[PDB]
RNA sequence: CCGAGGGUAGGGCCCGUGACUGGGGCGAAGUCGUAACAAGGUAGCUGUACCGGAAGGUGCGGCUGGAU
RNA sequence: UGGGAGAGGGUGGUGGAAUUCCCGGAGUAGCGGUGAAAUGCGCAGAUACCGGGAGGAACGCCGAUGGCGAAGGCAGCCAC
RNA sequence: CGAUGUCGGCUCGUCGCAUCCUGGGGCUGAAGAAGGUCCCAAGGGUUGGGCUGUUCGCCCAUUAAAGCGGCACGCGAGCUG
RNA sequence: GAAUGCCGGCAUGAGUAACGAUAAAGAGGGUGAGAAUCCCUCUCGCCGUAAGCCCAAGGGUUCCUACGCAAUGGUCGUCAGCGUAGGGUUAGGCGGGACCUAAGGUGAAGCCGAAAGGCGUAGCCGAAGGGCAGCCGGUUAAUAUUCCGGCCCUUCCCGCAGGUGCGAUGGGGGGACGCUCUAGGCUAGGGGGACCGGAGCCAUGGACGAGCCCGGCCAGAAGCGCAGGGUGGGAGGUAGGCAAAUCCGCCUCCCAACAAGCUCUGCGUGGUGGGGAAGCCCGGGUGACAACCCCCCGAAGCCAGGGAGCCAAGAAAAGCCUCUAAGCACAACCUGCGGGAACCCGUACCGCAAACCGACACAGGUGGGCGGGUGCAAGAGCACUCAGGCGCGCGGGAGAACCCUCGCCAAGGAACUCUGCAAGUUGGCCCCGUAACUUCGGGAGAAGGGGUGCUCCCUGGGGUGAUGAGCCCCGGGGAGCCGCAGUGAACAGGCUCUGGCGACUGUUUACCAAAAACACAGCUCUCUGCGAACUCGUAAGAGGAGGUAUAGGGAGCGACGCUUGCCCGGUGCCGGAAGGUCAAGGGGAGGGGUGCAAGCCCCGAACCGAAGCCCCGGUGAACGGCGGCCGUAACUAUAACGGUCCUAAGGUAGCGAAAUUCCUUGUCGGGUAAGUUCCGACCUGCACGAAAAGCGUAACGACCGGAGCGCUGUCUCGGCGAGGGACCCGGUGAAAUUGAACUGGCCGUGAAGAUGCGGCCUACCCGUGGCAGGACGAAAAGACCCCGUGGAGCUUUACUGCAGCC
RNA sequence: GAGCUAGCCCUGGCCAGGGUGAAGCUGGGGUGAGACCCAGUGGAGGCCCGAACCGGUGGGGGAUGCAAACCCCUCGGAUGA
RNA sequence: UGGUUCGUGGAGCCAUGGGGGAAUCUGGGCGGACCACCGCCUAAGGCUAAGUACUCCGGGUGACCGAUAGCGCACCAGUAC
């Protein structure tokens, strides 16, 4: 049957991307946390 | 004078349809059209603010002219009647010895090739707007101001009217269509006549599609709801409400009066509505 | 080939019969009330409508085959 | 051909009397109803009286023992 | 109660005997034929339907007879539901 | 040493289950250390509205070539979507951007919010919508509308020439639109040819034939032809299109009008450029100077912004054209021609799947286009086949039980069972024919029947063409032939009678319920006069609605028919300027503290003083409710009638052992040989009853009862046969479970059901196929039940707050 | 977190073939004029049969599955909510 | 209403959302309702080192760990998944 991970480019990148992230005073806490996590990717990649 | 179908099937044994005889004009004047936003009862939060909408068929909206005291002097040709599917009345376009172009809310009885005109001085004639103060006592008029140059806001529904019942000061009575006696200001205009297309009360949608093709979405009783849902939710088997009839939101519906107490349009309503 | 008739399926008319049910007629001395015949004690009767244990009552309109 | 009488019929206007309700006034101890009463209405101001307003229905006198229509039936006044 | 699946049916049996039939008896208010009642006897047998989820029961047509109980009201790591 | 402990390692189950669709394989020849599994050839089989082809998304080198086989591959492996390495994606015209706007998002102005932030007009962003210029062929191992070849075209810059009042983010036109049905003419695509081209073929009885087999086109600029879309011309006035306007709009007059004229597409032709089969011989060459023609069928595509009808009344903005304003008329714009200039990103490959989503090379899921032929009435259905693509990444044997899927069956024919569950039956088309009832539509495919192939002969009408021939499409009559059987295979209703419920088509518990539940048109009540009520929000602001009582919110009922009774004492809601109660506040009789005192300070009665509540009314399609005991008729029985107690009032019509009836399988009738169910009645209705509607109701239903006919392996009652497993051999090889085990029966005993204790009996050691009675077998720290001063959803006239409203 | 699912918003796309035969229109009849009847034409509908497509009724299989909802047969809708 | 030990308490003090609303030393606040007396202080403007806190970083030292320990990571870890 169908499944629930239906891969879309533009939404993956409008919904958790670098832009969607910084817009939002919550979205700029997810940076600062991953960053001082020290994570090696920020935001999801997604080819565009 | 609505028109009735043969029973060939189940739905068209009860649908009824309106005549459309006085329409003359099948598509709008394009300059006097802008698209309709359907909103699907959804309000800027995007919340449903208004149940059970949505999902009819598409619609331009047509400009109506609800001011008419723009032009006074101006006469004005019929030159057509015209269907409108953002209202229950038909709508008039009007052509204007100026060359302006408009669309009124189509009277009674008004017939493609009269004339109209508005203002103090125009004739007590059907389709002409007036100041009310100009009105004779007695006149059967519809597309109301409430107040002065602030719109048409009373009696535009089909087959509806109010009439003038009498002057005190720079004031008239008019029995609205809802049969409450209002004060309005004589300054006000309004059109002689009562609006069109009367039969449009006894137009019978005949199947549920007919009402999903108006945005119309099925309505849900309370009682066929669950506690968390609404007050007459819930029950074992079917329920009487076993409390005052209430709203989704808690509130008494049979009978609770709901007009706020202090409204300083209160001066002005003389009686109630009755019946 | 037609063909008595047999078989199959579906209809039409008539007759008898049926738990139960509807009123009808009849039946020396049952129970309830008193609607009508006198102005019958609310003049009567009438078509219809609604109501009532029952006759009846009431409404609307009609008739005199109503009295004083 | 030329005349006449008539609530004959249909449509739309429109006039006064009365009843009811509403507003204002003035006024107070009852009103209404019956065979007699009671229910009811009334000091939260009724009934009775005055001005104003809204609305529906029916057309007093003329009127008759009258007139018209095939019958059922048709009555303020005006026009078609 | 860190689980012993719970009615009826179907399938498959097996056992008890307080015996429904068949075998052997005594008594009889046993003429015969047919029964009644008690004793011995568990080898074998003990039917097909209508109704109901039914067990049970009633009914139909028969039969030598259409037995009554136990086996976790036998049997769901065998089936049904 | 235990915590169903944690982490890791390793056992048991076991050489067991399995190895992922039953579309299927056999042989020969290669290669190699090694071959059922790789490559080649022949034979066989499977898909063919796909299991073929082309786009989009997603994936991200998986593409091609060389060299490899440890691991990945459910076996093998020399092979590979695997390992190593090298190579491969070429654009002014295809798609996106340097263009446009949609919902939406964002947001100078502005508004709001403790902070964070929330809104918001224009504007900006935003596409698979609008707009915009490329087609055919060749080439690589691998890219091609991109490279090359042929023929075309767009924009920008500059210049030449001719022309004109040129000029815009501004005005206007246009862009610009639905659903169904549909005309004419074409194109795609297809069928046929006794015509044109072609390597060949004559078999096994016959055929050297008007034989068999193969093929018979594609693209094209101007011009031309056919068919279509689009579009009036001129003059005068003008106050409207937020300045101006010669434009548009309005009015008047003349002319033209099913045309033509101009314009714009489609198709045809077209200079020219391409392609070109079988077969044969090694992807190539030949064939070949290949031929390239006629007839028919014919779109849902094209002309297109075509036509008609209908109601539910069917985006925007730019490109483009016209108008003028600043301006400027050495300019600028328009037209024709010439030279120059023309950027960024994608392009490999998979793409109904072994490369995407499902942990897997997973029988599942994934949007658009193409999808040939013949026959079956049609069709994208069904069978078989073309092109093309596959045989599904373990095999070889055997021919037990049992399981799955499938075929048949003597006599009977539902006797099976909760139930005809399941499976039979019926089954397409044409013709005849068809009941109660009904809302006149239907019920209806009712039911029930007959016909169905092939040959010959005679004949009617249509389409193309020409009116004819030919090809193609509908038919009519007559005579014959064969079989068990002619929709000869595949696809393709069993029917009827009668109740319950729900009017109906729809909707629902993704993944145990599809229904009688929800919805539904329709009916009633109620709120709402517009800055509406109501809803979301602290607010601003939105929705309601650019709507206005024939409208919008809320509630119940649920097509339609005939109806919907009595109770307002309690609760609700509505009305009531009296009265009663009533908070803050006002008032300040009268008290008190302190000070020498002027004073400062505290308590404080009457009286005034909202909503609410009390009180007085109304109100049922508001919440709701609608009695008991006793007596009575000239047979009996039963009470039309009466007495009395109580109530706010004592259930009307209609229905009734019912989706409701406890006693109950009530009683009587029907149907049956027999009927706890069914149907029809009765009425002592435990405990129907009128919009939580009452009683009916044609049509409808994968709803739930009862019956009959048809037919059956459901059954008496089983038998046989097929294939996939099970079994045996070679390859690969799990699992839950598991205190350890050297793990028998009886009768007892034991914490009360013992392989493990007692006594007796029985029993050589170890396996393999089978069956399920036990190991209180496995699984899941019982869901039921209780307990915990455990939890959570829900309710209300429980308590106590809060929003909201007064 | 609405790439699953529910509703709505904007913009596109899809629904083989066959059957039934409403209104209207035309001609005819009818009448004072009408209503209305008959024939042809027409092509309506939460109309009918049935693929695609969307579903998930009954049964069987599957149950350490091909699959954490699948497979076979059968069945509902298929111009419309 | 908050703050303080102060939860309305005899409830002052400090702060302030609402209403009313002064004076400039003979002015004004405080000493726990209030009054007197005795005293303390000078609100409605602003700044101001040091002593105090913490440990991303550097170093020194452990009756601190020694690869299931010590940080999640001794190792290419906030990685693979
Ligand atoms: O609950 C069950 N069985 C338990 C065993 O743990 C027990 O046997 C039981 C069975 C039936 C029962 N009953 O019928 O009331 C009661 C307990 C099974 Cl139904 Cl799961
Ligand atoms: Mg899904
Ligand atoms: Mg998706
Ligand atoms: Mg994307
Ligand atoms: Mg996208
Ligand atoms: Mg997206
Ligand atoms: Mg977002
Ligand atoms: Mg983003
Ligand atoms: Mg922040
Ligand atoms: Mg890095
Ligand atoms: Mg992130
Ligand atoms: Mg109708
Ligand atoms: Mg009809
Ligand atoms: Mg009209
Ligand atoms: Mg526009
Ligand atoms: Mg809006
Ligand atoms: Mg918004
Ligand atoms: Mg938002
Ligand atoms: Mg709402
Ligand atoms: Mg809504
Ligand atoms: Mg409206
Ligand atoms: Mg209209
Ligand atoms: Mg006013
Ligand atoms: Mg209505
Ligand atoms: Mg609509
Ligand atoms: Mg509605
Ligand atoms: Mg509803
Ligand atoms: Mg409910
Ligand atoms: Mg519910
Ligand atoms: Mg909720
Ligand atoms: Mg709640
Ligand atoms: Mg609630
Ligand atoms: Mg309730
Ligand atoms: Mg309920
Ligand atoms: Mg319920
Ligand atoms: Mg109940
Ligand atoms: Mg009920
Ligand atoms: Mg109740
Ligand atoms: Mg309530
Ligand atoms: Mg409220
Ligand atoms: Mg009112
Ligand atoms: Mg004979
Ligand atoms: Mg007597
Ligand atoms: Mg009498
Ligand atoms: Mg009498
Ligand atoms: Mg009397
Ligand atoms: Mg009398
Ligand atoms: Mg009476
Ligand atoms: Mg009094
Ligand atoms: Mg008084
Ligand atoms: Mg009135
Ligand atoms: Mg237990
Ligand atoms: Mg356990
Ligand atoms: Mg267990
Ligand atoms: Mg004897
Ligand atoms: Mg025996
Ligand atoms: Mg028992
Ligand atoms: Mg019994
Ligand atoms: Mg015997
Ligand atoms: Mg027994
Ligand atoms: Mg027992
Ligand atoms: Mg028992
Ligand atoms: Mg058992
Ligand atoms: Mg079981
Ligand atoms: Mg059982
Ligand atoms: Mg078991
Ligand atoms: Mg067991
Ligand atoms: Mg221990
Ligand atoms: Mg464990
Ligand atoms: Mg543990
Ligand atoms: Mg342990
Ligand atoms: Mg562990
Ligand atoms: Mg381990
Ligand atoms: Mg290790
Ligand atoms: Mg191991
Ligand atoms: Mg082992
Ligand atoms: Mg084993
Ligand atoms: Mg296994
Ligand atoms: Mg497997
Ligand atoms: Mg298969
Ligand atoms: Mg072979
Ligand atoms: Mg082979
Ligand atoms: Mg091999
Ligand atoms: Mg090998
Ligand atoms: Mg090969
Ligand atoms: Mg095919
Ligand atoms: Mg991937
Ligand atoms: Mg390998
Ligand atoms: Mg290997
Ligand atoms: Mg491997
Ligand atoms: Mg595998
Ligand atoms: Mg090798
Ligand atoms: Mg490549
Ligand atoms: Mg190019
Ligand atoms: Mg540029
Ligand atoms: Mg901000
Ligand atoms: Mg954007
Ligand atoms: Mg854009
Ligand atoms: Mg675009
Ligand atoms: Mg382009
Ligand atoms: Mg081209
Ligand atoms: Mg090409
Ligand atoms: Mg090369
Ligand atoms: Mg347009
Ligand atoms: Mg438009
Ligand atoms: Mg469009
Ligand atoms: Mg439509
Ligand atoms: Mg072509
Ligand atoms: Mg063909
Ligand atoms: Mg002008
Ligand atoms: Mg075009
Ligand atoms: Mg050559
Ligand atoms: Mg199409
Ligand atoms: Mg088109
Ligand atoms: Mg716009
Ligand atoms: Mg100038
Ligand atoms: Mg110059
Ligand atoms: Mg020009
Ligand atoms: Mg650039
Ligand atoms: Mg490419
Ligand atoms: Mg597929
Ligand atoms: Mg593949
Ligand atoms: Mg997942
Ligand atoms: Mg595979
Ligand atoms: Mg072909
Ligand atoms: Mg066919
Ligand atoms: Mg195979
Ligand atoms: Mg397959
Ligand atoms: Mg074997
Ligand atoms: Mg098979
Ligand atoms: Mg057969
Ligand atoms: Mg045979
Ligand atoms: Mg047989
Ligand atoms: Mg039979
Ligand atoms: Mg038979
Ligand atoms: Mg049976
Ligand atoms: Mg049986
Ligand atoms: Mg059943
Ligand atoms: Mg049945
Ligand atoms: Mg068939
Ligand atoms: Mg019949
Ligand atoms: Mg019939
Ligand atoms: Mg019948
Ligand atoms: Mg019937
Ligand atoms: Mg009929
Ligand atoms: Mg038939
Ligand atoms: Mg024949
Ligand atoms: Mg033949
Ligand atoms: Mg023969
Ligand atoms: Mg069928
Ligand atoms: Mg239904
Ligand atoms: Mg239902
Ligand atoms: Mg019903
Ligand atoms: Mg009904
Ligand atoms: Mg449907
Ligand atoms: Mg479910
Ligand atoms: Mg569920
Ligand atoms: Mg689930
Ligand atoms: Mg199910
Ligand atoms: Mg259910
Ligand atoms: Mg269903
Ligand atoms: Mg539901
Ligand atoms: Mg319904
Ligand atoms: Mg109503
Ligand atoms: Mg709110
Ligand atoms: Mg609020
Ligand atoms: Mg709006
Ligand atoms: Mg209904
Ligand atoms: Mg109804
Ligand atoms: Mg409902
Ligand atoms: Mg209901
Ligand atoms: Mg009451
Ligand atoms: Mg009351
Ligand atoms: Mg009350
Ligand atoms: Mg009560
Ligand atoms: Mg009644
Ligand atoms: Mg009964
Ligand atoms: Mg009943
Ligand atoms: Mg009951
Ligand atoms: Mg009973
Ligand atoms: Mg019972
Ligand atoms: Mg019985
Ligand atoms: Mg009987
Ligand atoms: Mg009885
Ligand atoms: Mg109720
Ligand atoms: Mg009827
Ligand atoms: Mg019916
Ligand atoms: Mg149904
Ligand atoms: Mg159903
Ligand atoms: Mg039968
Ligand atoms: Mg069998
Ligand atoms: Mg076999
Ligand atoms: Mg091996
Ligand atoms: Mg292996
Ligand atoms: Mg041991
Ligand atoms: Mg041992
Ligand atoms: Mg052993
Ligand atoms: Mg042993
Ligand atoms: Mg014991
Ligand atoms: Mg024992
Ligand atoms: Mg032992
Ligand atoms: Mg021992
Ligand atoms: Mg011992
Ligand atoms: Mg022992
Ligand atoms: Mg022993
Ligand atoms: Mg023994
Ligand atoms: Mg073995
Ligand atoms: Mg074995
Ligand atoms: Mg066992
Ligand atoms: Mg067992
Ligand atoms: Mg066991
Ligand atoms: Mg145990
Ligand atoms: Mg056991
Ligand atoms: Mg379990
Ligand atoms: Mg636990
Ligand atoms: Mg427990
Ligand atoms: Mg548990
Ligand atoms: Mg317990
Ligand atoms: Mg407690
Ligand atoms: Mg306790
Ligand atoms: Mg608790
Ligand atoms: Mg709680
Ligand atoms: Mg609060
Ligand atoms: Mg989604
Ligand atoms: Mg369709
Ligand atoms: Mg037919
Ligand atoms: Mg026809
Ligand atoms: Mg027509
Ligand atoms: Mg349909
Ligand atoms: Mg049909
Ligand atoms: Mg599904
Ligand atoms: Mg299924
Ligand atoms: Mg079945
Ligand atoms: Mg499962
Ligand atoms: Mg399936
Ligand atoms: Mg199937
Ligand atoms: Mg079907
Ligand atoms: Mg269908
Ligand atoms: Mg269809
Ligand atoms: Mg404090
Ligand atoms: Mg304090
Ligand atoms: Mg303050
Ligand atoms: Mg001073
Ligand atoms: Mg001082
Ligand atoms: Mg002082
Ligand atoms: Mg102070
Ligand atoms: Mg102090
Ligand atoms: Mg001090
Ligand atoms: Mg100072
Ligand atoms: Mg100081
Ligand atoms: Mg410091
Ligand atoms: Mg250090
Ligand atoms: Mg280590
Ligand atoms: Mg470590
Ligand atoms: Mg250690
Ligand atoms: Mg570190
Ligand atoms: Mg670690
Ligand atoms: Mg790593």
């Amino acid at each position: 049957m169908k499944r629930t991970w239906q891969p879309n480019r533009r939404k993956r990148a409008k919904t958790h991307g670098f832009r969607a992230r910084m817009r939002t005073p919550g979205g700029r806490k997810v940076l600062k946390r991953r960053r001082q996590k020290g994570r090696w990717r920020l935001t999801p990649a997604v080819r565009k | 004078a609505v028109k009735k179908f043969k029973p060939y099937t189940p739905s068209r044994r009860f649908m009824t349809v309106a005549d459309f005889s006085e329409i003359t004009k099948t598509e709008p004047e394009k300059s006097l059209v802008k698209p309709l936003k359907k909103t699907g009862g959804r309000n800027n939060q995007g919340r449903i603010t208004v149940r059970f909408r949505g999902g009819g068929h598409k619609r331009l909206y047509r400009i109506i002219d609800f001011k008419r005291w723009d032009k006074v002097g101006i006469p004005a040709k019929v030159a057509a009647i015209e269907y409108d599917p953002n209202r229950s009345a038909r709508i008039a376009l009007l052509h204007y010895v100026d060359g302006e172009k408009r669309y009124i809310i189509a009277p009674d009885g008004l017939q493609v090739g009269q004339q109209v005109v508005a203002g103090p001085d125009a004739p007590i004639q059907v389709g002409n707007a007036l100041p009310l103060r100009f009105i004779p006592v007695g006149t059967v008029v519809h597309a109301v101001e409430l107040e002065p140059k602030k719109g048409a806001k009373l009696a535009r529904a089909a087959g509806t009217s109010a009439q003038i019942q009498g002057r005190e000061g720079d004031y008239v009575i008019l029995r609205l269509p809802s049969g409450e006696l209002r004060k309005v200001h004589g300054e006000c205009y309004a059109t002689v006549g009562a609006v069109g297309n009367a039969d449009h009360k006894n137009i019978v949608l005949g199947k549920a599609g007919r009402s999903r093709w108006l945005g119309r979405r099925p309505h849900v009783r309370g009682a066929a709801m669950n506690p968390v849902d609404h007050p007459h939710g819930g029950g074992e088997g079917r329920a009487p409400r076993g409390r005052p009839p209430a709203s989704p939101w808690g509130w008494q519906t049979k009978g609770l009066k709901t007009r706020k107490r202090r409204k300083p349009s209160s001066r002005f309503i003389i009686a109630r509505r009755k019946k």
